[PDB]
C-alpha cells in the first residue's frame, strides 16, 4: 500500500511514496520515465532511509516550482536531484534514480488541488510486488547511503544518518 | 525571478509563520516553533524591516541566512553538535531548523545555578565541556561570530551537559588566531555583563579550551592582546 503527507508550507500539495519489490520490467520503466509516459519520479529505494528524506527533497523542489528556479528540467526530475549530496545534475540523476537491474523501486509523485494522478494505472504499468512503505528498511542499505553521501564517523557522533543526509540536502545549493 | 511568483512566496511563508507560535521577537529575526513534515521544528524569520533600503535589506537578511546555513552545514560534518538544517527559505530569509525539543540555554543554567548554589564552583563542569565544544569548533576554523551563553542550549537531560551552539548568522572561516581570541573575548565579555561574579568560570573554561586544543597558544596569546587592545 501506499503513504502520503500534505507538504506542510504547501498545503494543496500531496505527497505519495509507492514501493515495489521483484520489480521485473526496471529498464522499461526507466526508458518510459524519459520519455515522459510514467508519472512520478522513480527513485532508488536503497539509499533512502526515511520518507523525512523524501518529503525534505518534495518540499524544495515544490518551493522552486513554484518559483520557476529549479535546477533540473521538471518537478519529477528536481524530487530526485534534491536527494543528491551534491549539485552535479547527471551524477544525481544517475545515482538516485532507477537502475536498469533496479528490483525494487520507489515511486513518489506529488498531486496538488484535486488534480489526482491515475494511482492504480501507474501501478498497473510495473512488474512487481506493491509493499508497504515500511518494508522500505528491508531494502535501503546503510552500507550504500553511507558511501553516496560519504557521512563520517563525525557526523554519526552527534545524531541520526538521516541528521546527516538532511544537513547535506537540505544546505548544498550554497556550498 | 519573476515578481509576482516571489511574492506568492513570501506571502506563503508568512501565512505558515503566522499561527506558529512566537518563540522569540529579537533584533533582525523573529524565532517561531511547530512542526516540518512530522519533526520538530524552529523557523528563523530574518524580516525586513522596511527602515532602510529594500536592496540592502535583502541582502543583509540573505547574508545572514546563508552565513548560518553554512555554518550549521559546516558543524554537522565537523561532529560539533548544532541544530540541523531541515530546509531555507531564500525568498524569504527564513532556517527552518531542527528544534533543540526541551532545551534551556547556558545563561539561563548559569543564573539558576548561581541564585541556589550561591557560588560559582558548581559550574566548573559546565566550563570544562563548553571548553572542548569550542575547542574543536575552533580546531576545523570556524568562527562563531557571537559566542554568547544565550546561544548555547543544554539538551535535556540537562545535568549531563550536552552543549547544542546556535546562532550562526555572523559565523564564518578562519585559522588567524586572532579572529579566535576575538571569537574567545566575545565570549568574555558576554560572561562579563549577563553573569556577575562568573571570572573564575571563564578562566576555568579557557584552561579546558588550552587543554583540549593543540591550537590553542597562538589563540590564548591573542585574546591576551584583544584584551588589553579592546579590540
Ligand atoms: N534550534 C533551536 N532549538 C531550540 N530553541 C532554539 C533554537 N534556535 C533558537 N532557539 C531559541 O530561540 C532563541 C533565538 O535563537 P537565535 O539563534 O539566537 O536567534 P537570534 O536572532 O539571536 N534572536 P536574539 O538572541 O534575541 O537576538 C534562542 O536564544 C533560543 O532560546
Ligand atoms: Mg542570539
Ligand atoms: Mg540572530
Amino acid at each position: 500500500m501506499q503513504l502520503t503527507h500534505q507538504l506542510d508550507l504547501f498545503p494543496e500539495c500531496r505527497v505519495t511514496l509507492l514501493l515495489f519489490k521483484d520489480v521485473k520490467n526496471a529498464g522499461d520503466l526507466r526508458r518510459k520515465a524519459m520519455e515522459g509516459t510514467i508519472d512520478g519520479s522513480l527513485i532508488n529505494p536503497t539509499v533512502i532511509v526515511d520518507p523525512f528524506q523524501i518529503l525534505v527533497a518534495a518540499n524544495k523542489a515544490v518551493h522552486l516550482y513554484k518559483l520557476g528556479k529549479m535546477k533540473t528540467r521538471t518537478l519529477s526530475t528536481e524530487i530526485i536531484f534534491n536527494l543528491s549530496p551534491n549539485n552535479n545534475i547527471s551524477e544525481a540523476l544517475k545515482k538516485f534514480g532507477i537502475s536498469a537491474n533496479d528490483t525494487s523501486i520507489l515511486i513518489v509523485y506529488i498531486e496538488e488541488g484535486e488534480k489526482q494522478i491515475n494511482q492504480e494505472y501507474l501501478i498497473s504499468q510495473v512488474e512487481g510486488h506493491q509493499v508497504s512503505l515500511k518494508n522500505l528498511p528491508e531494502i535501503m542499505n546503510i552500507t550504500e547511503v553511507k558511501k553516496i553521501y560519504k557521512l563520517s564517523s563525525q557526523e554519526e557522533s552527534i545524531g541520526t544518518l538521516l541528521d546527516a543526509i538532511i544537513c547535506r540536502m537540505s544546505t548544498k545549493d550554497v556550498l | 525571478p519573476e515578481a509576482e511568483a516571489l511574492a506568492a512566496a513570501r506571502e506563503r511563508s508568512s501565512r505558515f509563520l503566522s499561527g506558529l507560535e512566537l518563540v522569540k521577537q529579537g533584533a533582525e529575526a523573529r524565532v517561531f516553533r511547530g512542526r516540518f513534515q512530522g519533526r520538530a521544528a524552529v523557523i528563523k524569520h530574518r524580516f525586513p524591516k522596511g527602515y532602510r533600503h529594500p536592496a540592502l535589506e535583502a541582502r543583509l537578511g540573505r547574508r545572514r541566512t546563508v552565513q548560518e546555513a553554512r555554518a550549521l552545514l559546516r558543524c554537522r560534518r565537523a561532529g560539533i553538535s548544532a541544530p540541523v538544517v531541515f530546509f531555507v527559505d531564500y525568498a524569504s530569509n527564513c532556517l527552518y531548523m531542527e528544534e533543540i525539543e526541551g532545551s534551556v540555554t547556558v545563561r539561563d543554567y548559569i543564573q539558576s545555578t548561581m541564585e541556589t548554589e550561591k557560588t560559582p564552583q558548581g559550574l566548573s563542569n559546565l566550563a570544562k565541556t563548553i571548553g572542548q565544544v569550542l575547542a574543536r569548533m575552533h580546531d576545523e576554523d570556524l568562527i562563531h561570530g557571537d559566542l554568547t551563553t544565550s546561544n548555547m542550549l543544554l539538551k535535556p537531560p540537562l545535568e549531563q551537559l550536552n552543549i547544542v551552539l546556535i546562532d550562526f548568522g555572523l559565523s564564518f572561516i578562519s585559522a588567524l588566531p586572532e579572529d579566535k581570541g576575538v571569537d574567545l573575548y566575545v565570549l568574555e565579555k558576554a560572561f562579563l555583563s549577563t553573569h556577575p561574579n562568573t571570572e573564575t568560570v571563564f578562566e576555568a573554561f579557557l584552561k579546558s579550551y588550552s587543554t583540549s586544543s593543540k591550537k590553542a597558544r597562538p589563540v590564548l596569546k591573542k585574546l591576551d592582546e584583544v584584551r588589553l587592545r579592546g579590540r
